[PDB]
């Protein structure tokens, strides 16, 4: 039931989703002084996913 | 008369809100997100049943 850029254009949890969302910090591994440009996301699309 | 009265009462109870945002279902569907709109529609359905 949450709407946002990531939710609508990248990945949408279904309305009746069953499960657990697991998140943890990854600054140690996924961050570099040069910059982790490898990861991408989408912010422009014709219609919601 | 009673029969007619009953019918009118029934129709009038379509305009009541039953603690929802509004009586019109389209207004609730447009204004609120489906996860939030489900609760309002549930209240209206219970009242009309």
């Amino acid at each position: 039931g949450q709407t946002g850029n990531i939710a609508d254009y990248n990945y949408k949890l279904p309305d009746d989703f069953t499960g657990c969302v697991i998140a943890w910090n990854s600054n140690k591994l996924d961050s570099k002084p040069s910059g982790n440009y490898n990861y991408l996301y989408r912010l422009l699309r014709k219609s919601k996913l | 008369n009673h029969n007619a009265q009953a019918l009118n009462t029934l129709v009038k109870q379509l305009s009541s809100k039953f603690g929802a945002i509004s009586s019109v279902l389209n207004d609730i569907l447009s204004r609120l997100d489906p996860p939030e709109a489900e609760v309002q529609i549930d209240r209206l359905i219970t009242g009309r049943l």
